[PDB]
C-alpha cells in the first residue's frame, strides 16, 4: 500500500523532533506510563469493589548511533557533569511524517541517565532516558 | 481422438494461402523486407484476383506432374510419445462430447424468451460472444437451443452473437483414455526460381504464425514449433534445377480413445442378518 | 442407519470401493470383517452381522 | 477442518470487541486470574488440612499495532494525562467470530499503564493492560 | 473448557467449588498410576494470538497424592 | 518366465484387427479424422463382413509372397536388461504359480453351500468380481473350486460373475531368479496405397491404446512406449511403390526363472552336551 | 504370459481417484510417513537401550497438468483464497486399475499449498500438497 | 479435430494482463500459496487429531525480457527507488487467450523485489515477485 | 578361474533377508553407524589429547520396488497407520549368496518412516528407514 | 520408579521413610567412586508431555559424601 494509504503508522511514516528540529540517526523510542492503580478490598467479600488511581509515572527513553557532531552532548539536551544543574525541562515531540503534524508530545522531559557504548566493529550508541511530567494528543 | 497433422495441416493451409493470394495489401505487408523488384514480380505474377499463375499445396509421392514453379509438398514425419498420466487416464466425462465448434447466431424472441439457435445439440456451452448472464437472467440450455429471459432485455432482441460450444454424441459414462505424442510434418515450397522459394518461405511462416491461434491448434496440436533448412536443389539434372527451404513443424497432442462405462449403480440397499453363532 | 447415494455422481465403482467407502463413513462416525458387499447390475447390497443376544 | 467443525478456538475464530466496535489490528490478548488460595496447616501434622480462597485478582492486557486512527488514545479507551481521572470503567469481550456471541466478558476494566514503541524498519506497537473486577460467561 | 465443565472459575463462582481429585491413568488398561487429592485452583489463565491455537492453563494446590484411587 | 514378444504381439493384434474391421462403426470413430473420402474408401474396402479386401499379419522373412495391398509386417527388435534385484531374487513362493486367468462361471448350490467351479486348479484367487465376502461367509478355496457359505445368500443361487485367479503347478518352494529386460519390437503397415498406409497406422495406434488395459501387459510387457517412422517408400522398383510408416513398441519385462529349493526343515531338536575339560 | 508371482506397479498400473472420479492427467503421487521415533539412552552405555514411536506425520504430495475444466480449483478440491475455510476434509484413493481394488487409502486429507507454473515452452502445471490423518490399506 | 472434453493450457494458450494490457515477452510466471496447515496433537495417542488454517500466504513471481520500452519501470510497476511508497496495489489476470475469460485473478499485488540482470551473451532480463492479499477465479 | 584370494562383493552376492525369507527386488541397503567420537582439549595446549566414544546410532535404509503382492506393507514390516504401535522389532540379515552365510546383521530394527512414489513412467518404488539397536558379523 | 521402589514418597508416607546411601560406582571395576550418605529427599517432580518420554526429578540433602562406602 502507498505510504498515504496505510492503516498503521511505521518507523518511517513519523519523525522526532526537539526544539523544532529533527533528531537524526534516531533508532528507537519507547514511552512508558503508569497510574498507581490499585484495587480496594473489604471485609465481606473476597473480591475488589473498585479501583482507584493514585500516582502518575512515565518514561520515554530513547537511542541513538552517535554522530560525529550534533550529538545530544553536543546539542544541550544531555548532561556530563555538574551542566545537569543548569538544564531545564523540554518537550519532546513525535510527528507525521507527512503533514508534520504532532501526534505526541511529551511535556517536561528530565534526563534520569545517559548512557554510551563502544565497539572494535560496530557503530557508536547513545541512550538516554527522561522522566517527563504529562503527555498530550497536541503540542503545549 | 486419434488424429492426422498432415490432413490437418492441408486442410488449413491451403483456404489461408488462397485467401492471402487474393488480397493484395497482405503480400504487400509480407514481402516489405524483400528487395524491390524481387517483391513486385511475386505480387505481379502470384498474387491478386487477376493472377496467371497460381500456387498449389499437396502431399508427397504423387503419380502426375506438379506445378514446379511454384508448389507446397507436404510432408508426414516422425514423432515420439512423450508424457503418459497416471492409468492413462487422460480425463473423464459423464455425457459423450464432440469437436469444439464456433457458430455465428442471432437472438430472437419466444414465448418471452430470447433464444439462440444452434446447427447442432449443444454438450457444453462454453461462451456466448460478449454477454455474461446473472442469475436473474435465468440462462437455461436445451437440446440445439440457449434460452434467454426476455424480460429486461427486450433492446437485444435481435442481438447478434457468436456461440463457442461442443457437439454431445450421447448421454454415457467412460473415460478417455490414451496419451501425448509430439510429432513432426515437414513442409517445402519447391520452385525452380529460387526468389519464388524465397517468397513462398517468408508466406508460409507467415501464414503458420496466424495458425497458431486457430481453435484448432488451441486444442488440440499445441506448441507449434518450427525448424528451418537450408535452401539447395532438391532435383538437379533436369533442363533445370528445382530449389526449395525444407521447415519441420513439430506439434504436441493427445492421442486418445473414448471407453465407455456401460456399469452404472442407481441404489445401494442395505440389510441386517443375524450371527447365533 | 442409513448413507445412500445415486444420481450418476460417481465413475467406474467397485464392490470393494463401496466397502471401503462404509468404514471411511464409519471410521470417520462396526468391524470391516462384519460387513458384506454385493454388486449386481444397479443394485449394491450391503449386509452387516449382528450378534443378538442368547441365555446361557 | 472446516472453520465450522474445529474442536479447537484459533485467532481467525474470534474477535475482540469494545463498547460494541471491534477492535482492528488486535496482535494479542493475555487474561489472568488469581485467588489467593492460601493453605492452612495446624501442629500434629506437616500436611495441608484445607484451602481456603481469600482475594480474587484479575487482569487483561491488550498488544495492538498502532493505527493512524483510532487508537486507544483516539477512541478514548487509553489516558495519556490528567484525563485519565475522568475515564470510567469498561467492559471487553471476546466473542465468537462467526456467531457474534460471546465467549468471555471482562467487566469493569480499568487501566495499569499504558506504553508504546517506535522502531526505524518495524510497525508501531501499543500495549495495553487493565486490571478488572470480575469475568463471565456472558454479557452484563 | 475448565470453565464449561465447571472445573475452573471466573468470577464470584469460585467460592462454591469444592475440591476436585485429578488422575493420571494406564491407557492401556485404565489403572491409575497417580491420583492428586483434593485439587483446588491458584490461578487461571487464557491466551489469544493473531495465528495460533487459543491455551488454557490452570494450576492447582491439592492436599496428597497417592498410588491409587480414593 | 522366459517371453517372446513377437509372439505375444502377433496373437494378440491379430484377433483385436478382425474383430474391429468386422465392425463398421468402430472404424467410423476411429477415421473420423481422415479425409470424407479417404475414410469411406477405406470403410468400403476393407471393412464390414462383406469387405472384399481383407488385412493380413505375419513376420518378416516369409518364403512367399504377401498381400502388399495391406499388410501390417512384425519384426523383432533390439533390447537391453535395466534393473536388477538384489540376488537376482525377483520373488519368492511357497506354491508354484502358473498364469494369470480370468474366466466366466456361475454360482449354483451344493450341499448348502454356493460353489464357483473353475476350469483349473486355483493356485490363488485374486478376486471374484463384484463380491466382497464377509468372515460370516465362510469363504473356502479347494482344488479348483470356490465355495460360499448359502444360509444367508439364497438370493444368488444362480449369481453370474468372473473369477481372477492363477494357476498352480505344484506345491513346491523356490525362488524366482531373474531380471528385467526393456525390449523393442517394430511394426509396420505396408500399403501400394499410402491412404491405405495411413488408415493402416491410425487403427494400428488405437489397437495398441486399447492393448495397454489387457491382462497380459498389465502383468508382463509393462510401460509400454511407442514412437513413429518418416512414411517412405519401403521397395521402389516393382510396376508401383510399395509404402509404409514404422511404429516401434518398446516394452519393460521380467525374464526369470523357478529356482527350487529341495531343502525343508520341519523339525529343529536340541541336545546338551556336557565339558568335563 | 502373464504372472502374478512376481509384479510391479506401474504408472499404467493404477487409478488415482478421489471422491469416486477418476484424476485426470495426474503426473506424480508421492506419499511420505513419519513416526518420530527417539532413542532411549541411559548412565552406563553408550548403546540405544529401545525406541519408542512419538508423533505420527505424513504428507501427499500431487502433480498434474492444469485442464481447462475439472483442475483442483474447479473441482473444488483446491482452494485459491479465503474460501479454504469452507472445504471438508477428502480421502483420496490410489486403486489398481485391472482389479479396481483399493491399494492404499489416504484419509483426512487437508490441503497444505497450492502451486501453478505457467511457462512458455510448457504445458501448464498444478501441484498441491496435503497433510492427512492416517492411511491405511484393505486385502 | 479439436475437443474440449480433454484439453490442457499451455504457454501459447494464456495471456498475462496487467491494467487492461498485455504484457509482452513474459517468460514464465509462478504462483505459490500456503495456509499454516497446523496438526493438533494431545496428550493420549501419537494421531493428529485435527488440521486447522491459521495463516493464508502466496506469492506471483514474473520473468519477462527487459524490453526497450514499456519495461516494468517504464509502465510503473516496479519501482527502482523511493517512489516504490508510490505506488498503489494493482491486480494481475491470468486469461484464456482463445476465449478472453479470466482463468485466475491475483488481488492486490504489492513488490518484494525486482532484478535486472545484463550479460554479455543473452537478452536482459527482468524478474520481480509481488506478494498479493488474496487470488480467485470466477465463472 | 575362481579366486578367493581377491574377491569383493556386489548387488548379484548378496541376499537380504528377512524373518528367514528373501526381500524381491530390493534395490538397495544403506548401512550408516556413528559413534560421537568427542576430542578432549585442555589449557596449555591446542592438541587434542584424546578421543573417547559417547553414542552409539546408525541406521539401515532400503528401497525396493512395490510388488503387488508381499509388500513391506503386506509383509506387515511397515506400517501405514497406528498399528505401527503394535509392531515387535525384526532383525534383518545381509547373507552370502554362495554359502548362505551371514555377512551382516542388524538387530533390533525399528521405522522411522516409509514412503511410496507412484509415477507415470516409472516403476513404482517402496523406500523405508530403521533405526537399530546393533549390528554385529559371526564367523 | 522412585514411587514403586520406595525411594521417593508421595504422600504421609514420607514420614516413615529412612535416610538412604546413593552410590556412584566404576562401571568396569564396580568399585565405589562416590558414596552420598544419609540422603533425604527435599522435593520430588514429574512432567507429562504429548509427544516426550515422561521425566522424573528428585533432590536429596544428605549428611556427608566419601571415597569409599559406609
Amino acid at each position: 500500500a502507498s505510504e498515504a494509504k496505510q492503516t498503521v503508522h511505521t518507523g518511517n511514516t513519523v519523525l522526532l523532533m526537539i526544539k523544532g528540529k529533527p533528531v537524526g540517526r534516531a533508532q528507537s523510542a519507547s514511552g512508558q506510563r503508569e497510574y498507581g492503580t490499585t484495587g480496594v478490598y473489604e471485609i465481606g467479600s473476597i473480591m475488589p469493589q473498585e479501583h482507584v488511581y493514585l500516582r502518575y509515572e512515565g518514561t520515554i527513553t530513547v537511542e541513538r548511533l552517535r554522530m560525529k557532531k550534533e550529538n545530544f552532548a553536543d546539542l544541550g539536551y544531555a548532561s556530563l557533569g555538574e551542566e545537569i544543574l543548569k538544564k531545564d525541562i523540554i518537550d519532546i515531540l513525535v510527528v507525521d511524517n507527512l503533514t508534520k503534524q504532532v501526534i505526541i508530545s511529551y511535556h517536561g522531559c528530565s534526563a534520569n541517565n545517559y548512557n554510551e557504548t563502544w565497539q572494535t566493529n560496530e557503530i557508536v550508541t547513545e541512550e538516554i532516558e527522561f522522566s517527563y511530567l504529562t503527555a498530550s494528543d497536541k503540542a503545549r | 481422438a486419434i488424429t492426422s497433422v498432415d490432413s490437418y495441416l492441408l486442410s488449413e493451409i491451403k483456404p489461408r494461402l488462397n485467401t492471402v493470394l487474393e488480397n493484395c495489401y497482405i503480400i504487400d505487408e509480407v514481402l516489405k523486407d524483400f528487395d524491390y523488384q524481387t517483391r513486385e514480380s511475386f505480387k505481379e505474377a502470384f498474387c491478386g484476383k487477376n493472377a496467371q499463375h497460381e500456387v498449389t499445396v499437396g502431399f508427397n509421392f504423387p503419380k502426375f506432374k506438379n506445378n514446379y514453379e511454384a508448389h507446397y509438398l507436404i510432408q508426414l514425419g516422425q514423432g515420439q510419445e512423450t508424457k503418459n498420466s497416471l492409468g492413462s487416464i487422460q480425463s473423464s466425462y459423464f455425457e459423450a462430447t464432440g469437436d469444439t465448434l464456433v457458430e455465428s447466431s442471432t437472438a430472437i424472441r419466444e414465448d418471452d424468451k430470447l433464444v439462440f439457435t444452434v446447427s447442432k445439440p449443444i454438450g457444453e456451452l462454453i461462451k456466448v460472444e460478449d454477454i455474461e448472464f446473472a442469475k436473474y437472467d435465468n440462462l437455461q440450455v436445451e437440446g440445439n437451443k440457449v434460452s434467454f429471459k426476455y424480460q429486461t432485455n427486450e433492446d437485444y432482441e435481435n442481438y447478434n452473437a457468436n456461440i463457442i460450444f461442443t457437439e454431445k454424441k450421447n448421454d454415457s459414462k467412460g473415460l478417455v483414455k490414451g496419451f501425448t505424442v509430439e510429432e513432426q510434418v515437414t513442409v517445402v515450397g519447391l520452385s525452380f526460381n529460387v526468389d519464388v522459394a524465397r517468397c513462398l518461405d517468408a508466406v508460409l511462416k507467415m501464414i503458420l504464425i496466424s495458425m497458431r491461434d486457430s481453435i484448432e491448434e488451441q486444442q488440440t496440436f499445441q506448441l507449434q514449433n518450427l525448424s528451418f533448412g537450408d535452401i539447395a536443389p532438391i532435383i538437379e539434372d533436369g533442363d533445370s534445377m528445382i530449389f526449395g527451404r525444407p521447415t519441420i513443424i513439430k506439434y504436441t497432442s493427445s492421442l486418445d480413445l473414448d471407453y465407455t462405462i456401460t456399469q452404472d449403480i442407481n441404489k445401494l440397499t442395505f440389510k441386517e442378518r443375524k450371527d447365533w453363532k | 442407519l442409513e448413507d445412500q447415494f445415486i444420481g450418476t455422481r460417481t465413475i467406474n465403482t467397485s464392490a470393494s470401493i463401496i466397502k471401503d467407502f462404509i468404514q471411511s463413513y464409519l471410521g470417520r462416525k462396526f468391524p470391516a470383517e462384519d460387513v458384506q458387499v454385493i454388486v449386481e447390475g444397479n443394485e449394491a447390497r450391503i449386509s452387516m452381522t449382528v450378534y443378538p443376544i442368547r441365555s446361557f
